[PDB]
RNA sequence: UGCGCAGAUACCGGGAGGAACGCCGAUGGCGAAGGCAGCCACCUGGUCCACCCGUGACGCUGAGGCGCGAAAGCGUGGGGAGCAAACCGGAUUAGAUACCCGGGUAGUCCACGCCCUAAACGAUGCGCGCUAGGUCUCUGGGUCUCCUGGGGGCCGAAGCUAACGCGU
């Protein structure tokens, strides 16, 4: 399986408001993708998680999803 | 004197006698401030990824403003007193770190 | 906090020469003004006590340049006490 | 007395019992069923043919009210979980999607010493 | 036992209230120790890197003193959703003053003042100098297969150790 950063542009980390790529790293629910997965750095994590909780606040990514599945 | 950055989403339900009003509002609350106004980029409509006060959508405002520092708590403080704003959040500006570049 | 508008006045007020950055009359008065900027900081947030750990060790380390100064040149400690209106 | 002809089906299912409740779209119960409801008294309750005979039941039940199209909401880890939705699929009620919405929350409150 | 026909459980909507921050999360980071996880702003401490600029031994440790010090507990006033000493029950059992189940007060939270303990553990006091490396990692600088700092791990030279093991 391909990583995040791997396909994707040259993107701003600290964006809270552009969702389309911060969309890119949620799963299925609304949780953050382990760096696994996202395949960005230990800083470019930290980073990430905390301009995607401050898009949480502003409604723009969501809190938790529902699994259609199983 | 500081760099923030300020994010107003409010009821997407006004009419323009409602939205000017509610714009002029935070205009005059700025000066009062002393907030010197750079840049603005006013989104409008945009899909909530979750209902805020029973309401799946919001109208997003973003102020890109010089203001005290001192002074930025009393400001989000008067903000938040308006009835159609709903969300407040005041941000210090910072560097735009990329990745992947 | 401090800014370096302040700090330049500070340490242009103290030097022993212009270009001195190090002297310790200049560590003294910096020192000094980071001493009443936690301390006034103390006055309120009684209850921050890591903070004033720092404030400790920095009285401790005015208290050793003075002791110094003391030793070598005692007419330059009167001035720097007298100008700072310490002890 | 309605013919809702469509709706959603709840499976609740905890280690002690499976129960499923059936409601119209906007979310009010038709009918409903539970390892009690059938014969079954104890912790044969918590088994997954239990879960089974439920869900049929549940189901036979809606069919009565006009019941054709289902969409599935699971809410928690149990026995017959599965074994509950795999009934409801061949009960004759077309499954229109199955989601899985188990309330988990982000540590606000403090469980029982069970649970510790 | 308990709760349920005075309509519970399950399901949808609305409201209130308190406590804790899922994913990110790490074998990770920070602090002197205790300890510190939603997000935002303000106040603020410590610390690390480069430049080689300034001071010119101004250093180290530290009996006393002083300040800090998880939890539990104490005083006053608040607060009280969930958990829950004591306790009330249900079972189990030879007995059950327990493990298991239903309840439930203090307390757990807030403020202000006490209390000064701990497996407060690295069971390893602090500072400096010296003595092979290999590898994983956090964070700076660099002419950026790599070199160079400052932390966090694992193997291991010499050596030490009663042994386990320790080993820039
Ligand atoms: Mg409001
Ligand atoms: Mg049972
Ligand atoms: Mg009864
Ligand atoms: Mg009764
Ligand atoms: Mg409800
Ligand atoms: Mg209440
Ligand atoms: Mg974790
Ligand atoms: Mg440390
Ligand atoms: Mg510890
Ligand atoms: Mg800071
Ligand atoms: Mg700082
Ligand atoms: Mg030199
Ligand atoms: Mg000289
Ligand atoms: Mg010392
Ligand atoms: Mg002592
Ligand atoms: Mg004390
Ligand atoms: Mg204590
Ligand atoms: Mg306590
Ligand atoms: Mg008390
Ligand atoms: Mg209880
Ligand atoms: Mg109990
Ligand atoms: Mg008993
Ligand atoms: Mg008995
Ligand atoms: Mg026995
Ligand atoms: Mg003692
Ligand atoms: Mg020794
Ligand atoms: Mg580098
Ligand atoms: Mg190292
Ligand atoms: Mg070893
Ligand atoms: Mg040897």
């Amino acid at each position: 399986k391909a990583k995040v950063k791997a396909t994707l542009g040259e993107f701003d980390l600290r964006d809270y408001r552009n969702v389309e790529v911060l969309k890119r790293f949620l799963s299925e629910t609304g949780k953050i993708l382990p760096r696994r997965r996202t395949g960005l750095s230990a800083k470019e994590q930290r980073i990430l998680a905390k301009t995607i909780k401050r898009a949480r606040i502003l409604g723009l990514l969501p809190f938790t999803e529902k699994l259609v599945r199983k | 004197m500081r760099r923030y950055e300020v994010n107003i989403v409010l009821n997407p339900n006004l009419d323009q006698s409602q939205l000017a009003l509610e714009k002029e509002i935070i205009q005059r609350a700025l000066e009062n401030y002393g907030a010197r106004v750079e840049k603005v980029e006013e989104l409008g409509l945009r899909r909530l990824a979750y209902p805020i006060a029973k309401d799946p959508q919001g109208y997003f405002l973003w102020y890109q403003v010089e203001m005290p520092e001192d002074r930025v708590n009393d400001l989000a403080r008067e903000l938040r007193i308006r009835d159609n704003v709903r969300r407040v959040m005041v941000v210090k500006s910072q560097e735009p770190f990329l990745a992947n570049a | 906090p401090i800014t370096k508008e302040e700090k330049q006045k500070v340490i242009q007020e103290f030097a022993r020469f212009p270009g001195d950055t190090g002297s310790t009359e200049v560590q003294v008065a910096l020192l000094t003004l980071r001493i009443n900027r936690l301390s006034e900081h103390l006055k309120v947030h009684k209850k921050d006590h890591h903070s004033h750990r720092g404030l400790l060790m920095m009285v401790g380390q005015r208290r050793r340049l003075l002791r110094y100064l003391q030793r070598e040149d005692p007419e330059r400690y009167r001035a720097l006490i007298e100008k700072l209106g310490i002890r | 007395k309605r013919q809702v002809a469509s709706g959603r089906a709840y499976i609740h299912a905890s280690y002690n019992n499976t129960i499923v409740t059936i409601t119209d779209p906007d979310g009010n119960p038709i009918t409903w069923s539970s390892g009690g409801v059938i014969g079954y008294k104890g912790s044969r309750k918590g088994t997954p043919y239990a879960a089974q005979l439920a869900a049929l039941d549940a189901a036979k039940k809606a069919m009565a009210y006009g019941m054709q199209s289902v969409d599935v909401i699971v809410r928690g880890t149990g026995a017959g979980r599965e074994q509950a939705i795999r009934a409801l699929q061949a009960s004759g009620l077309q499954v229109k999607s199955i989601v899985d919405d188990t309330p988990v929350p982000h540590n606000g409150c403090r469980p029982k010493k069970k649970f510790r």
